[PDB]
């Protein structure tokens, strides 16, 4: 029996007149009538009955006065092992056309995060294959894990890579949820899963969750989307002592979204637009995401920086969040180093002598310091060049510019860019490579063999086949 | 078919021919401003349903309140007046959709501007539909051919991705729109389904006058037969401008959902912005940064996430997208560049320093990028394409060095050489489209160093005459490169030998 | 037919279904004069033209 | 003007009954709206600017 | 006017005006 | 009928007239009220020193009381009654006009008679109009209505009927557009 | 106007230059 | 019979409140009982038989419930070979001091650009005899031209010397349409247009039309005596189908005048304070300015920068609509170099 019935509908925002018995904030709602399911998700209590809501689907073919049916809880989205290896929607219903997904239980998607004293913090490396990441900025598992990047820097292809590292060969679950991104991507990503043999069609096996929130769906389910693949992770997480590895694409489009309708809510736009509740609406995301007894999760996020201002309100308030911070540069992608991962402002809360070796920190400060003495050099180069400066310069300039290009390192996501196979490096021979650099080991031979090179001593068999070539 | 057991066939349509009407609520107008009108009553209307008013012109209901609705008026509003009538049509917004849209000039509704005659359709889509899923979807794995050198080598573009032509006013936006028209006209004379391409034009918020220059180029060069003109003039309601992309849009999901290929080339969105700005502006809406509505971004992002490449299952067909934006000073860090730039795949950047210094296609390819990259190049431009970028990205290094000067290695002035070889060679002309495997042979002999012999401003001149040799002498190899579409070794030696002896025959400048 | 010269019928049987279509909840054209004087002068064409494959 | 958050439904309708019942109208009140974490509430006169007041469920 | 390519020309003269005035030191 | 307005609306008048008509409508009366309404609005615009008095603002809320009360304490039902005294507490005694209009809205609204108008373009005879009695009964056939007629269309011969908020078109000129538009997309 | 572009060019391109020669005498 | 009423006087912006039979949107209604008759266009119907109109002359003196009398049309200025030679006022009336002038019917200065079937190419160079302009822009007869300057740039000389070698020598009938300039111009350029002889008093002569909306005239004057000059011009393209050249000042007026009015009208500010309208109001008046089949309109049309900021709306919209485009740099002045005309920013 529907209570509420539509009164108001203005571009995503509906409205609900109820008789009695308001449904609490954050209800989920079911509008009889309509063409395609469509949920609506309690916000605000306007009085006299009235209740504010957005729309999850689009608000074109509803009528003022269609019946509105109160379920008395949230957007509960199914939840269990039958969504690993299937794509599901931002309420629940499968959009991969497998059928109908099985779950033991139904789960809300809003729920308190857990207390302090149950936090349970650990630190532990995670040995991801990319050199440059291992050794500046090492990722911990458990904790969260930013990639800062602007528009068409890389960061898309670095968290296929990480998965084709990471998820695979990996005891608990994976989760990835991609919100606010393109269509297109998302189609590779599941036939890349399905030839990788990471997801499949046969009962029992993908040992991976996917959730999609891409362009095409409207606002406020790409707000609350990302809130559908936290709760399977949460499930895998809780239920099970699970180690959980949460792939989120793009979060900018979570705040984004946000603001997309907080001008109809009625909140006064921000400094640059944004609603005030920004802090306290990516707080709520961002605290639930976290280890605790039960189980860990170790959530790879990516945020997108538009145009590369890195001062905006939404990535601000997110470094204080983050563990590791992976912020990418656009002027490594202009000298095609890649990974373009900006050595200076990438930083890792496992960056400590005391949690790491102590031969890891020195050889990550050590790399640190050569490139930014070859950044100082480079204005009194651009005038007097590398000739007129002193034998101790030009070789602070020579191994720099050896060890920036030897941070390149190509992966198997980019073989149909480059041409490529892919590498991987482990954080022994990582350490033992960079280290060897800092020593003079490889000042001798040219800088153009440490360039996409895995290890240094692939570098020196390359540099030593060139020479019999000519 | 004889000619009377045609004309039976159409008397027997005329007979069926069926009209039925029904109890259509109506209301009137509260007030009426600035195209906006205020509804009283007219309940159980549906949103985005289609309204007519007294005179006859109709309207979309975009505010549904429970206290009026507000209207807006799609056309002119001066007959408008308090209390007038209006009638809802019980329908969403919709377009006529079909083959017969081909060879027309249509306006954001679709009504034909022409005068030719009526249109003769009978499919009619709804303007705004939910974008395909991901399984529908498929990976992009078909080069769509522009003619233009640098793009076909450097930005290549694939059938069903989204490109962005963004750059300043008179910077060359529509030039590369209409160059891609052109080529694709071969591809549709020739019995060449899989290649045809039917091309879909928007014009939002554009002079008569220029649109209509646009269309006698098609004309003259025989072009408009496969190409659909959307005409949103400045004179036009906001709405109008508002629709015009998605309505375009509606007419290219007819052939991506029958199989076929369709491009859709919308022009500056920036002035639909200002027409959706202005449109939710007098509603009474509370504006976001830059007084521009909150969502903003999802109305571009629901535009162009439509286009996409379809599956076998459906038919295999696919929707590319050109939307165009123009920059005040190239600040890309505005707020609807931004947003534009990161929901398309690859965008093209156009410099009007290059431009002015002579470099026409003024393309700046350090910042161009694809994310279809190679996967739709054929075999015979991966590998020819593959070292030209390199051998690009060294010369714009070395351009500073030149005025230091003083000394240049022997090296470092062959690869400064060579590389003004290219940027000379990838020169093209306004309407001159190439053919996909002429283009091979001259971006061939630029790599190999070949160039590096004749004097800069002779390569020009060259390129013409050296296709034009091939054309009548060697026409089989030709054929090989296009029928194949990879570079075979015996290829590359006949080639390789007939370039540095074509370039002896001729007369040209031979000093380097 | 909009002109004079017998439009009286025209009218006449326009009235007749005009009422038949507001006592129904819905109204259809199907005593409306205009389509069968239009078919009448088609199929006097037909015929005209239908003579022989010659 | 535009409208008032006082003027609910609920307390206008008790004032064209003419029933004199306000419930207590000193240091109790009855929430009226609630939108991104604030509730207006009519009445709960002589509540101190700054002051802890306590809910129907239990929360501050 | 996008101050922040404002700032990084004036970053620019900063630097070519600390080169120029050492150089200057020493010649 | 349930002690429910037939809409809802936000605005300033439409509040007070919606919360006035479910409260009269709650406890017996519905006419009472009308009554009580409807003479305002009569002697808003009789009487014009009556509406300075509603328009006027900087009235205090003692001296407004005191006016209403001379006006007249007793043959107003006591919603209406209720209803000044909350409007002067609230400063909305300028909204008073509306209110009463507005509030005969939801009443007319209830109100089962309904007002038809045929458009025509020919003369309506004497025995064709009583036709269109019988087609318009026989249509409906449980609900009295009154009939208006009203001739100045540009069609010819078309009939079209406006019945409160709906409309059925029966003119021939709506015919004539469809099968012209028809023959020219035949596409032959 | 843009130096600093002007200065980031002149960069690579002399170190280029320069290095150039050295992978030689590294070969 | 004065069915309206003025509900409220705000600026320019004038309420009418009629007892029925409202004017249609843009109609023109007069007020009575004032000296120096003043006419409101329809804009906006606010509801309850109230209708919001803009002001063309000075609202001081009006009176809440004055009446007003509804002419039913717009605003219909005359238009023919007596305004040749004529200055006329943003309501047709005129302020030369020369009598009434004589033409055949009054044309309503509000009326739809043409459609896309009358429409004509016309590229043939016009040669203006200036070095600079002719060989990076060179104007074309029929086509539109744009003048992009600051304050004090050269935008009012570079229009003076074009009329001295192109209107002077020109066949066809000219216009010149004065928006929100200094008065004194006006009266020097009349002068200064006769003693060349250009027009003279006696008839069949002066085959130019004056049109002025100098800063004088208040908001709303401003944003519509374009029009009115405008519909001179479409007289001799459409009747008498001679190349015309329509010379028009500064524009920028007419976008800062519906500005200025519309915070009055109740419409949302723009980005930086314009209205939402600029674009689409900017259209109609730019899209009734081209050639047609009837006959050639070359537009010289003056674009001031506020602030010297190139990328303020205004003026960037002013762009997409023109066909040669003459920027005016400021730097350049300052050397010394007259005219000081951008090649790399004329298009
Ligand atoms: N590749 C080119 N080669 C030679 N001339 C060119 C080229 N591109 C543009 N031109 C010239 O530039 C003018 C038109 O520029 P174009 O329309 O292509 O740029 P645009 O950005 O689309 O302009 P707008 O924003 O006004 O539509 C013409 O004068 C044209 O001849
Ligand atoms: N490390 C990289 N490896 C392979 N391709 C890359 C890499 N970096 C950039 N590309 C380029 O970036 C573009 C794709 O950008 P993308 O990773 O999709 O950004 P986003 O995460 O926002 O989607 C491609 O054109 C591709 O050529
Ligand atoms: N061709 C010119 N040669 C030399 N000086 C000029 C020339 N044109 C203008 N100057 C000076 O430039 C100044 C500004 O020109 P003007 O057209 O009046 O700008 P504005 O558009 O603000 O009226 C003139 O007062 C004049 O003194
Ligand atoms: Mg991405
Ligand atoms: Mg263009
Ligand atoms: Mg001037």
């Amino acid at each position: 029996k529907a209570n509420g019935q539509v009164s108001q509908v203005i571009g995503a925002v509906v409205d609900v007149q109820f008789e009695g018995e308001l449904p609490q904030i954050l209800n989920a709602l079911e509008v009889q009538g309509t063409q395609h399911r469509l949920v609506l998700e309690v916000a605000q209590h306007l009085g006299d009955s009235r209740v504010r809501t957005i729309a999850m689907d689009s608000t074109e073919g509803l009528v003022r006065g269609q019946p509105v049916v109160d379920t008395g809880l949230p957007i509960s989205v199914p939840v269990g092992p039958g969504t690993l290896g299937r794509i599901m929607n931002v309420i629940g219903e499968p959009i991969d056309q497998r059928g109908p997904i099985k779950a033991a239980k139904l789960y809300p998607i809003h729920r308190d995060a857990p207390s302090f004293t149950d936090q349970a913090t650990s630190a532990e490396i995670l040995v991801t294959g990319i050199k440059v990441v291992d050794l500046l900025a090492p990722y911990a598992r458990g904790g969260k894990i930013g990639l800062f990047g602007g528009a068409g820097v890389g960061k898309t292809v670095l968290i296929q890579e990480l998965i084709n590292n990471v998820a695979k060969h990996h005891g608990g679950y994976s989760v990835f949820a991609g919100v606010g991104e393109r269509t297109r991507e998302g189609n590779d990503l599941y036939h890349e899963m399905m030839d990788s043999k990471v997801i499949s069609v046969k009962e029992g096996e993908s040992r991976c969750a996917l959730i999609f929130g891409q362009m095409n769906e409207p606002p406020g389910a790409r707000a609350r989307v990302g809130l559908t693949g936290l709760t399977v992770a949460e499930y895998f997480r809780d239920e099970e002592g699970k180690d959980v590895l949460l792939f989120v694409d793009n979060i900018f489009r979570f705040t984004q979204a946000c603001s997309e309708v907080s001008a109809l809510l009625g909140r006064i736009p921000s400094a640059v637009g944004y609603q005030p509740t920004l802090a306290t609406d990516l707080g709520a995301l961002q605290e639930r995401i976290t280890t605790t007894q039960k189980g860990s999760i170790t959530s790879v996020q990516a945020i997108y920086v538009p145009a590369d201002d890195l001062t905006d309100p939404a990535p601000a308030t997110t470094f204080a969040h983050l563990d590791a911070t992976t912020v990418l540069n656009r002027g490594l992608t202009e000298l095609g180093i890649y990974p373009a991962v900006d050595p200076l402002d990438s930083t890792s809360r496992m960056l400590d002598p005391i949690t790491i070796g102590e031969e890891h920190y020195t050889v990550a400060r050590g790399v640190q310091k050569l490139l930014q003495d070859y950044k100082s050099l480079q204005d009194i180069i651009a005038i007097l060049g590398v000739d007129d400066l002193s034998e101790e310069d030009k070789l602070v300039v020579a191994r720099a510019r050896k060890v920036q290009k030897f941070l390149s390192q190509p992966f198997f996501m980019s073989e149909v860019f480059s041409g490529i196979p892919g590498r991987f490096v482990n954080l022994k021979q990582n350490i033992a490579s960079f280290k060897a650099l800092l020593e003079g080991a490889g000042d001798e031979y040219p800088e153009s063999c440490f360039y996409m090179k895995g290890d240094l001593e692939e570098s020196l068999a390359a540099g030593r086949a060139d020479a019999l070539k000519s | 078919l004889s000619t009377g057991e045609a004309s039976v066939v159409l008397a027997e349509k005329i007979k069926g021919i069926t009209q039925q009407n029904d109890i259509t609520e109506y209301g009137t107008v509260i007030s009426i401003g600035d195209g906006i009108a205020r509804v009283f009553g007219l309940t159980k209307v549906q949103a985005g349903e289609m309204v007519e008013f007294k005179s006859g012109i109709r309207g979309m209901a975009l505010n549904l309140e429970t206290d009026n609705v507000g209207v807006v008026v799609l056309g002119n509003d001066r007959d408008i007046k308090e209390g007038d009538v209006v009638k809802r049509t019980g329908a969403i917004v919709d377009v006529p959709i079909g083959e017969a849209m081909c060879g027309r000039v249509f306006d954001a509704l679709g009504n034909p501007i022409d005068g030719l005659g009526p249109l003769k359709t009978t499919q009619r889509a709804r303007v705004e539909i939910k974008a395909p899923g991901i399984i529908p979807r498929q990976s992009v794995r078909q080069p769509m051919q522009t003619g233009i050198k640098c793009v076909d080598s450097l930005v290549p573009i694939g059938r069903g991705q989204r490109e962005l032509i963004i750059g300043d006013r008179q910077t060359g936006k529509t030039a590369i729109a209409i160059d891609t028209i052109l080529n694709q006209k071969e591809a549709f004379n020739t019995g060449d389904v899989k290649k045809q391409l039917y091309c879909i034009y928007v014009a939002v918020g554009q002079k008569r006058s220029t649109i209509a220059n646009l269309v006698s180029i098609l004309k003259q060069h025989d072009c408009m037969k496969f190409t659909i003109v959307v005409c949103a003039t400045a004179s036009d309601a906001a709405p109008l401008q508002f629709l015009a992309p998605y309505s375009g849009c509606a007419i290219g999901e007819f052939f991506r959902d029958n199989g076929k290929h369709a491009l859709i080339i919308y022009d500056d969105l920036s002035k639909q912005a200002v027409a959706y700005r202005q449109m939710s502006l007098l509603l009474r809406r509370p504006p976001g940064r830059e007084a521009y509505p909150g969502d903003v971004f999802y109305l571009h992002s629901r535009l162009l996430e439509r286009a996409a490449k379809m599956n076998d299952s459906l038919g295999g067909g696919s929707l590319t997208a050109l939307p165009v934006i123009e920059t005040q000073a190239g600040d890309v860090s505005a707020y609807i560049p931004t947003n534009v730039i990161s929901i398309t795949d690859g965008q093209i950047f156009l410099e009007t320093e290059l431009f002015y210094k002579g470099i026409r296609p003024a393309i700046n390819v350090g910042l161009s990028v694809s994310r279809v990259g190679s996967a739709a190049q054929i075999k015979a431009m991966k590998k020819i394409a593959g070292n030209l970028k390199l051998t690009l990205a060294t010369y714009r290094e070395l351009a500073a060095f030149s005025q230091f000067g003083s000394d240049l290695d022997a090296k470092t002035q062959q690869q400064l050489n060579t590389g003004e070889r290219l940027v000379e060679m990838l020169k093209q002309n306004q309407y001159t489209p190439m053919k996909v495997e002429e283009q091979v042979c001259i971006i061939f002999a630029g790599v190999k160093g070949f160039l590096d012999a004749l004097v800069t401003s002779e390569v020009l001149k060259f390129e013409k005459k050296f296709l034009e040799h091939v054309r009548t002498n060697h026409s089989a190899l030709l054929k090989r490169i296009r029928d194949s579409g990879d570079l075979s070794e015996v290829d590359t030696n006949e080639l390789n030998t007939i370039i540095p002896l074509f370039i002896q025959e001729g007369g040209f400048k031979l000093k380097a | 037919a909009l002109k004079g010269d017998k439009k009286a019928e025209v009218l006449a049987r326009s009235l007749d279904s005009a009422i038949d279509g507001l006592s129904k909840g819905y109204m259809d054209y199907q005593n409306d004069p205009l389509l069968p004087l239009i078919l009448s002068s088609i199929e006097a064409n037909v015929k005209k033209i239908t003579t022989l494959s010659a | 003007k535009k409208l008032s958050t006082g003027e609910a439904s609920v307390v206008l309708a008790e004032k064209i009954k003419g029933i004199t019942q306000q419930n207590d109208i000193t240091e109790y009140g009855t929430v009226i709206s609630i939108g991104d974490g604030i509730a207006r509430v009519f009445g709960l006169t002589k509540v101190q600017a700054g002051e802890m007041v306590e809910f129907k469920s239990g929360i501050r | 006017a996008n101050l922040k390519q404002l700032k990084i020309r004036m970053k620019a003269i900063g630097s070519i005006k600390k080169i120029t005035k050492a150089m200057k030191m020493v010649a | 009928p349930g002690d429910k307005p037939p809409a809802i609306e936000d605005s300033i008048h439409g509040k007070y007239a919606g919360v006035l008509f479910s409260s009269a409508s709650s406890n017996k009366s519905l006419n009472k009220v009308a009554e009580d309404m409807k003479y305002f609005n009569q002697l808003y615009k009789e009487s014009e020193v009556f509406k300075s008095f509603l328009n006027n603002v900087s009235l205090k809320r003692n001296q407004q009381r005191d006016i209403i009360s001379a006006l007249g304490k007793t043959n107003f039902n006591p919603a209406t009654n209720n209803l000044l005294e909350t409007l002067i507490e609230n400063k909305r005694l300028d909204s008073l006009p509306k209110i009463a209009e507005k509030y005969m809205d939801y009443y007319r609204i209830l109100n089962k008679q309904e007002s038809i108008t045929i458009i025509s373009a020919q003369e309506l005879t004497a025995a064709e109009k009583q036709k269109v009695e019988q087609g318009l009964k026989k249509g409906n056939a449980n609900v009295q209505f009154t009939v208006v007629y009203q001739v100045d269309p540009a069609i010819l011969g078309g009939l079209q009927m406006y019945s409160g908020n709906n409309f059925l078109d029966c003119s021939l000129l709506s015919r004539v557009n469809k099968l012209k538009t028809e023959i020219a997309k035949i596409s032959f | 106007t843009r130096e600093e572009e002007w200065l980031d060019k002149r960069t690579k391109s002399q170190e280029k230059v320069y290095f150039d020669q050295e992978d030689r005498k590294a070969m």
